[PDB]
């Protein structure tokens, strides 16, 4: 953990080849409190992560991290609040130029790997500091199915079949990793139960229809909605029954 | 340590400090609070007189950033009147492009995206002012969004910035908002910040009344004298 | 010898070019050896 | 923004250029440059340090590189850099000095103003009457008979000081020269074909060529200086 | 943005920063390059932390034009830019010539791009050593960009962690006689050195270069040439 | 942009960028220039002259105009921008009043364009001296000197460089209207004032003569160690 | 400390210092009063001199025919904002034809000196203002502050000393609203004498006033034409 | 360092302005009177070798037929604010026809200090304050008028100011021998006897500057001859 300089500072080298800075940013998805869970099925893609109002004065209803960034294309936030948005409000422009100027709505790997060279701008140039936030897309391609892309502060981005950012993202790596390791082509219906699971599992909450949102993509239908309290609640009754 | 001389740089435990120093600002600031009633959206200002030199109507908190959204501010003064034409050309930009009112939800949105683009480069500062934009209409109905200086907006039924912000969420919180109308608010509203008002402390405040709602047609506008004072002489009965 | 020549470089080049002379058994010393003496101190 | 700057161009207190003079230390580290001028032609030999066996040989020259029709130039330093001058020097392209007064012009912008670091190469220019030039990233630039930068410029300049006879030389003594010089100035005691790189410019009919020896002709040249030098090892 | 080079001489007469970037590129995952005789072969680790990473999803060896492929070792994202870059200057060289980019043309402009980097201001250098194969004229190319900005050409090199023995490996393993399908067997032996764990067809990246253009080997053929290995 | 201020004053009050750049004068070749009736005499000091360096090349002394010629002292590079920003002008004034230029104007121009770098954003200051000789319209010999800061002062004679207060001091005690009564005796005085920090002798002097209605002359090293006879010969006669 | 260097810096405690340092110049500049009424504004000022044989520094500038301003602080800053605002003035007359509210002028200055105070390598305005103004609203007394943050007083004070002349204009504040043009001339050059040592005294060469009224242009008075107002009021105790 | 240009003291003082200040201190000392008859400018021209021409230390400048400037501080700054009063001033005269007046030419100068800074500004734009005092002197519609500009931009009309390495000495003998009602060839002396008093060398016709602007009569450099007049007596 060598430094010589201003290498804590600005995204500039560390003398063992370190970007302190970014690697500062990944500490800042951790400040908001929130873990983020996106499992991928064989025909459906789910993002959940939990909600949290701390007194009745707030709007519920404004408390999302989960974004409409296009029709068919919805994304969760974890992270700074403010960061995350100026990155919702930047995908959906994206998204949007992509669509004027090509002609057919944007992938979800090309969509990402926009945001991902956005932010790596920002781990190149000094004068400003990587969004301390991570975004995790999800979406219905023509050919390749469902979609799970993580877009973290440094620029990485890579498919996942199930993967997990905010403070409990290793606890529920290894939730996920061990499920997928049973080689299920889950239903929509198994997605959102092992989506709400491993958020449920690692945080021990035991949800109620109101601390946790829950949006899906599903190839009959490749429209990203936010699912109603009373729909998650038909899932987390059948979660429990079993 | 030089974590905390810019904006662009993180601390090593992922927290901009400039930003957080932006937000003891507003804490030094008087309390301004809010509250979203049935039909509309009340605001009150704590407005400490600094002098008895300063006319009634110096350092105005609360402002008209559009005919049907308010603004009530709370830190560093300049700053607040800088966002408050920052949302004035927002909302006016709205009107010039796509022919309507600018719904308070994009307005929040667009003025806190500025806000937190002065939280990102080393060349700005963070603003130092905390505010919320208050705004009523027959379709969208009342709304009360507050944003602070990291550039976080969320919607709101009762909210206060300043010093006693504490103190005032516990009262806003023994109100039933989702039932009573602006008229009962108004006198809660000033009780309330009457309340949290240190009169030990720093005193001598006034109190800034201003509201949105069905019964000004969705007009922001400051709670007529009348009223007003019908209020305050409310308020200060309920300290006994 | 150099352009930038300090006095101690010029005792270093005295004293190698009379080790010089001491190698080759010798009491007088030869402007060869001031030669290799410059290129041992001012070079390599 | 003030707190990160190195503020390259500045003055020392003792009036120096700090970057420039580190600049200059990189040159030193950097492979050995010579250049001999000659009645006849000019020779820019320079020492390879990209030796590895792995290492392809594709391009026509390793650290010489052709300005134009007239002009070579060989570099010493920074390879990056060196990449930039070079061909801001074709686009600047020409008589000699003209050329090189005006990459120096671009060198010294640098060390004035911009707040950019200096460009850490050093040049060796050759063309054609037949001239020799040296630039350094202060953008200082002068003629030469015989110079040496790199690395130990200073002993290779010392051995052209004492055997370079002016006026009277030939290609063939140039290059002989080189040889010689480059023998003491690398640490190799037998300097190989294969880590030396010569390259000649002559006037033939009234056209310049610009040539680079083959590693044929070059062992010619170690085996002969070898011999030569074993010829004065037969006197004592 | 900032106007000052963030790049400077060290007292020593080095770029400092520059090291530092190579010192990221020697923790970067190894990159194994081989020139055979009638083609060029390129070979990466490419490992995921876990299964739940999509391997196919984003690729290390990438295309440039129909002739010239990518591999580093360094950082990800830099990567990323530098193949831009690259694919734009192949693209900016196409529409006036007419012809596809020559392989030493494409590394001088992409090394060009690396060296402003280390000059420009407020900006750092990328992370990454870019290791260019391609095929022109009917020979093989196989080039190595630096950090710095410098270019190599190699008969054959690795990059990343280990490099200094893969590239002894390499010398003791690398005969200019060699054929594609050797270089494979050589590349993949190279990589297994450094390489720990077990090597699938997912968890290397494999692409070539010949007469027909370069492509990325499918995970499919991979595993052919793996079989082989032991 | 580097915009950013580089000369700032010290809270004593002293812009320290421009004294350290008089103090990169202080490490340049001695340049001595003396004004005579009707010439006008140059001479800078040669740093460690080298057999294998082209003479022609290394030159201290240079002409803007056909009547204007400056030597300097400080950075090279830096006074090659300097002369080549200056012989832009002496042009464009030549073409605008149709008239050669004065010392005093290119001398003006050259001070001006030096303020201008310790008062401008991203710029360092110019870390030379200028020793600009020349003659008018009216065959008035003119001397004038420039530093890093802009001032520009006339001088009957002057020395800029390591040894500049060596020499101006011998200049103060042998400059008189005898000293300057011929051409020859007033060449002698440069070589004079250069031989008091030149300590091998006519081989380290470079020497360049404007005379009235001709061009600039630089002295062959013949020609100098004809001049440095003499000075020795009326050395013994003295003693 | 490391707080204090830029603008842009903000301190632990949620202040900027740089913008407090400016605040100082303001309080480093000479006293000067303003205080309004009924149907006038009127600004006195201390003016002071370098030497005794150089001229006193004029303080009250002409903006507008309706508008008048007291400066205090560094005066080439002054002469900046004043030019703005003299520009400001001139700009409505020529679109709109009518006097620039001072209330929305105050507002333009107010805007005009926050963006200094947020970016990289700027200064706030180290100068402070005391805008005296007559519209369709009444006389206005306006004070601004090098924080960009502006007030309306009724009755204002600033400069050095000047917290001496607020407890003045604070004491006997009811009586200006009611009181005439001469009264309320007299209140602030009792004011501005609070400012003053003990052993010094409000003459001809020091004092400069400007008054705004409804039917009356703003006009600042001098040496000559301060001594109509200077005779009237007693000594001090 | 990390101060920037624009940079206030925890006193309220703009810490270059206040720098630039102490440069005037190290120049050489100049005396203006402001009389009935006209207005005295007299510099010390500070000869420092005998070989320098006195004649090209030009430390009072024309900057019209009736203002003249005298400088002391860095003199290589104010060559910048001088063009400018050179170039308003016939600006004036293109667009009024007629000669600006003293203060408007010293308050025109005085904007050019303060218009300093490091970032957000023009390429021209200077990075630090002009390290010269100046001593405006001239006759215009209010008669002769002394104006006095430090590097702060602050201009104000003086009776009789000293700047420059003596300006505390030389402004207290001023205060001891200025009257309203004297005459011009009174202050010619007086400034000259004020100045051989602080000169560090003997005051003689050759080291010295004066400059008069009297009402009707332009701006007269005082010749070696007219010097000597003066001389001769004190």
């Amino acid at each position: 953990g060598s430094s010589a300089g201003f290498d804590r500072h600005i995204t500039i080298f560390s003398p063992e080849g370190r970007l302190y800075q970014v690697e500062y940013a990944f500490k800042a998805i951790n400040q908001g409190g929130l873990t983020s869970v996106a499992v991928r099925g064989k025909d459906c893609a789910v993002i959940v992560t939990q909600k949290k109002v701390p007194d009745k004065l707030l709007d519920s209803s404004t408390v999302t991290h989960l974004f409409k960034i296009t029709e068919n294309i919805g994304c969760v936030m974890t992270g700074m609040t403010a960061d995350s948005r100026s990155q919702v409000q930047r995908a959906r422009y994206e998204a949007a130029n992509w669509k004027y100027k090509y002609g057919y709505e944007i992938p979800v790997d090309m969509l990402c790997k926009r945001i991902a060279d956005i932010s790596q701008v920002y781990t190149q140039n000094a004068e400003m500091r990587p969004l301390g936030c991570c975004m995790i897309l999800i979406g219905i391609d023509e050919e390749q199915g469902p979609q799970v892309y993580k877009c973290d502060p440094a620029g990485y981005y890579c498919g996942f079949k199930a993967t997990a950012a905010g403070v409990k993202q290793t606890e529920s790596t290894s939730f996920l990793e061990k499920k997928v390791k049973k080689k299920f082509d889950w239903t929509f219906e198994q997605t959102v139960e092992t989506a709400i699971t491993c958020l449920s599992t690692v945080l021990s909450i035991d949800f109620k229809p109101s601390e946790i949102e829950v949006g899906v993509v599903t190839v009959e239908n490749p429209k990203f909605r936010i699912l109603t309290e009373a729909e998650i609640d038909a899932h987390l009754v059948a979660l429990a029954e079993r | 340590t030089g974590y905390d001389l810019s904006a662009s740089t993180f601390s090593p435990d992922g927290r901009v400090f400039q930003v957080e120093y932006a937000m003891k600002a507003v804490e030094n600031s008087s309390t301004a609070i809010g509250i979203r009633c049935k039909d509309g959206v009340v605001f009150g200002v704590e407005k400490l007189v600094l002098s008895k030199l300063y006319e009634e109507g110096s350092n105005k908190r609360l402002f008209n950033v559009d005919r049907h959204v308010g603004m009530a501010v709370a830190g560093l003064l300049a700053d607040a009147r800088s966002l408050a034409d920052i949302a004035r050309e927002e909302a006016s930009n709205f009107r010039s492009n796509f022919g309507y009112n600018i719904p308070l939800k994009h307005l929040a949105d667009r003025v806190a995206m500025y806000v937190h683009a002065y939280t990102l480069y080393s060349a700005v500062r963070p603003f130092g002012c905390s505010f919320m934009l208050g705004s009523y209409s027959v379709n969208d109905g009342a709304q009360l969004y507050m944003i602070d200086p990291s550039g976080v907006s969320y919607g709101y039924w009762g909210c206060a910035i300043g010093k006693a912000r504490q103190a005032a969420k516990t009262e806003i919180e023994k109100l039933q908002m989702k039932e009573m109308t602006c008229r009962d608010i108004v006198k809660e509203v000033a009780k309330i910040i009457y309340i949290v008002h240190d009169e030990v402390k720093d005193k001598a405040f006034e109190l800034e009344l201003s509201w949105v709602g069905e019964l000004t047609n969705g007009r922001h506008e400051i709670v007529p004298k009348d009223i007003r004072e019908e209020a305050e002489k409310y308020a200060k009965e309920s300290l006994k | 010898a150099k352009d930038d020549l300090s006095g101690a470089d010029i005792k270093a080049i005295c004293t190698e070019a009379g080790l010089m002379a001491l190698r080759e058994r010798r009491m007088k010393v030869t402007n060869e050896d001031f030669k290799k003496s410059k290129e041992n101190v001012l070079y390599k | 923004s003030r707190r990160y700057d190195s503020r390259t161009t500045i003055f020392s207190p003792e009036g120096r250029l700090y970057q420039v003079e580190y600049a200059m230390e990189a040159i030193g580290h950097a492979g050995t440059c010579l250049g001999i001028l000659a009645n006849d032609g000019v020779l820019l030999a320079a020492e390879r340090r990209n030796i590895h066996k792995l290492l392809d040989e594709v391009f026509f020259s390793e650290k010489i590189y052709k300005l134009n029709e007239d002009m070579a130039c060989s570099v010493a330093g920074i390879t990056s850099d060196a990449n930039v001058l070079t061909n801001e020097l074709r686009l600047i392209a020409i008589p000699c000095e003209q050329l090189v007064t005006a990459l120096c012009d671009i060198k010294q912008a640098y060390t004035q103003f911009g707040g950019k670091r200096p460009f850490g190469v050093s040049l060796l220019y050759i063309g054609w009457g037949f001239q020799l030039y040296q630039s350094d990233p202060s953008g200082n630039y002068g003629g030469w008979k015989a110079t040496c930068i790199g690395n130990n410029s200073a002993a290779a300049v010392s051995m052209l000081k004492q055997d370079y006879k002016e006026g009277e030389m030939t290609l063939k003594s140039a290059l002989a020269l080189a040889i010689k010089v480059l023998n003491k100035t690398m640490d190799v005691s037998k300097l190989s074909a294969e880590k030396v790189e010569i390259a000649t410019l002559t006037r033939e009919n009234g056209k310049t060529v610009i040539r680079v020896l083959k590693q044929k002709e070059v062992e010619q040249l170690i085996k002969k200086h070898e011999e030569e030098e074993a010829k004065a090892e037969r006197e004592k | 943005g900032y106007s000052f080079s963030l790049t400077t001489f060290s007292p020593s007469g080095k770029l400092v920063q520059i090291e530092y970037a190579l010192a990221a590129v020697a923790g970067g995952a190894p990159s194994v390059g081989i020139k055979a005789a009638n083609g060029v072969v390129l070979a990466t680790e490419k490992k995921q932390k876990s299964i739940l990473y999509d391997e196919r999803s984003v690729h290390k060896v990438e295309p440039i034009t129909k002739h010239i492929g990518l591999v580093y070792s360094g950082m990800g994202p830099d990567y990323r830019v530098l193949v831009h870059r690259a694919r734009k200057l192949a693209q900016q060289y196409y529409l006036v010539y007419q012809e596809p980019i020559p392989t030493a043309q494409l590394v001088q402009r992409v090394a060009s791009v690396m060296q402003e980097y280390t000059q420009s201001g407020g900006v750092r250098p990328f992370g990454v050593s870019l290791l260019i194969c391609g095929w022109n004229e009917g020979r093989p190319y196989l080039f190595q960009s630096d950090p710095s900005g410098a270019y190599f050409a190699w008969k054959a090199t690795a990059m990343g962690k280990n490099y200094v023995n893969g590239k002894t490996f390499l010398e003791k393993r690398y005969n200019e006689d060699l054929e594609l399908e050797d270089a494979i067997h050589t590349a993949i032996l190279t990589l297994k050195e450094s390489f720990e764990g077990q090597m699938t067809e997912d968890n290397i990246e494999v692409g070539i270069c010949n007469e027909a253009g370069f492509r990325r080997l499918t995970p499919t053929e991979v595993k052919d040439y793996l079989a082989a290995i032991a | 942009s580097y915009d950013r201020a580089i000369t700032v004053f010290s809270p004593d009050g002293h812009l320290f960028q421009v004294e350290y750049a008089q103090e990169a004068v202080k490490k340049g070749s001695t340049a001595v220039g003396v004004r005579g009736r009707d010439i006008v005499v140059l001479g800078v000091e040669k740093k460690s002259v080298a057999k294998l360096q082209d003479e022609r090349t290394v030159r201290k002394i240079c002409a803007l105009d056909d009547n204007v010629c400056m030597a300097f002292a400080g950075l090279t590079a830096d006074a090659r921008i300097v002369i080549n920003r200056a012989r832009v002008e002496c042009q464009s004034h030549r073409l605008t009043v149709e008239d050669p230029v004065t010392v005093e104007y290119i001398t003006r121009y050259i001070a001006s364009l030096k303020q201008r770098y310790t008062q401008s954003n991203g710029r360092r200051p110019f870390g030379i001296s200028a020793l600009i000789v020349g003659f008018d319209f009216d065959g008035t010999p003119r001397l004038y000197q420039t530093d890093p800061s802009g001032t520009y002062h006339a001088w009957k004679a002057n020395a800029i460089g390591r040894g500049a207060k060596s020499v101006r001091e011998f200049l103060e005690k042998n400059y008189t209207d005898e000293a300057i009564e011929t051409d020859d005796l007033t060449i002698k005085l440069v070589i004079k004032a250069l031989l008091e920090v030149v300590q091998s002798g006519g081989k380290n002097i470079e020497l360049a003569v404007m005379r009235r209605d001709q061009s600039l002359k630089i002295l062959n090293p013949e020609e100098i160690e004809k001049y440095v006879a003499e000075i020795e010969k009326e050395k013994e006669e003295n003693e | 400390n490391q707080y204090d260097n830029d603008v842009t810096v903000w301190s632990p405690q949620g202040r900027i210092h740089q913008i407090e340092y400016a605040m100082e110049a303001v309080k480093q500049g000479s006293a000067t009063v303003g205080l309004k009424s009924k149907t006038h504004a009127v600004l006195v000022a201390l003016k002071r001199a370098q030497s005794e044989l150089a001229a006193h520094q004029k303080k009250i500038l002409h903006v507008d025919n309706h508008i008048g301003i007291s400066i205090a602080g560094l005066t080439a800053d002054a002469r900046l904002l004043c030019n703005f605002m003299r520009q400001e003035c001139l700009d409505s007359r020529f679109v709109f034809d009518r006097p620039l509210p001072v209330s929305r002028l105050v507002s333009l200055i107010g805007s005009k000196t926050q963006i200094p105070t947020q970016r990289y390598g700027r200064r706030p305005y180290g100068v402070g203002l005391l805008i005296a103004g007559y519209d369709d609203m009444g006389p206005h007394i306006f004070q601004t502050c090098p924080s960009a943050n502006y007030f309306d007083c009724r009755a204002m004070s600033i400069g050095a000393r000047s917290q001496s002349a607020r407890t003045y204009l604070e004491r006997h504040m009811s009586e200006f609203m009611e009181c005439n043009l001469n009264e309320l001339v007299k209140h602030g050059l009792r004011a501005l004498r609070e400012t003053l040592p003990a052993e010094q005294d409000l003459t001809t060469k020091n004092v400069s006033i400007g008054i705004v009224g409804k039917d009356l242009e703003f006009t600042i008075y001098d040496d000559d034409d301060v001594s109509p107002f200077l005779e009237g009021l007693e000594e001090r105790p | 360092y990390d101060r920037g240009v624009n940079t206030f003291s925890p006193e309220g003082r703009l810490f270059q302005v206040e720098y630039a200040i102490e440069a005037i201190k190290l120049g050489s000392t100049a005396i203006g009177i402001q009389t009935s008859e006209g207005v005295c400018l007299a510099v010390e021209k500070r000869i420092t070798s005998p070989l320098m021409e006195p004649s090209s230390i030009e430390k009072i400048v024309e900057i019209d037929a009736h203002i003249g400037c005298a400088m002391s501080g860095l003199i290589a700054d104010a060559k910048t604010l001088i063009d400018k009063a050179r170039v308003e001033t016939q600006n004036h005269w293109f667009t009024y026809n007629e000669t600006m007046t003293v203060e408007s030419v010293t308050q025109a100068v005085s904007n050019l200090a303060l218009q300093f800074g490091e970032e957000d500004a023009d390429p021209g734009a200077m990075s630090r304050p002009f390290g010269v005092a100046l001593l405006f002197g001239g006759v215009d519609e209010k008669g002769p008028q002394l104006f006095h500009m430090d590097p702060s931009g602050t201009f104000v009309q003086c009776d009789a100011r000293a700047i420059g390495s003596a300006s505390e000495g030389a402004q207290s003998s001023l205060q001891e021998v200025y009257h309203k009602s004297m005459t011009l060839k009174e202050a010619i002396k007086s400034s000259l006897i004020i100045l051989k008093q602080v000169m560090e060398e003997k005051l003689n016709a050759t080291n010295i500057e004066l400059a008069t602007v009297q009402p009707g009569q332009n701006f007269h450099m005082f010749t070696k001859e007219e010097l000597e007049e003066v001389i001769k007596d004190i």
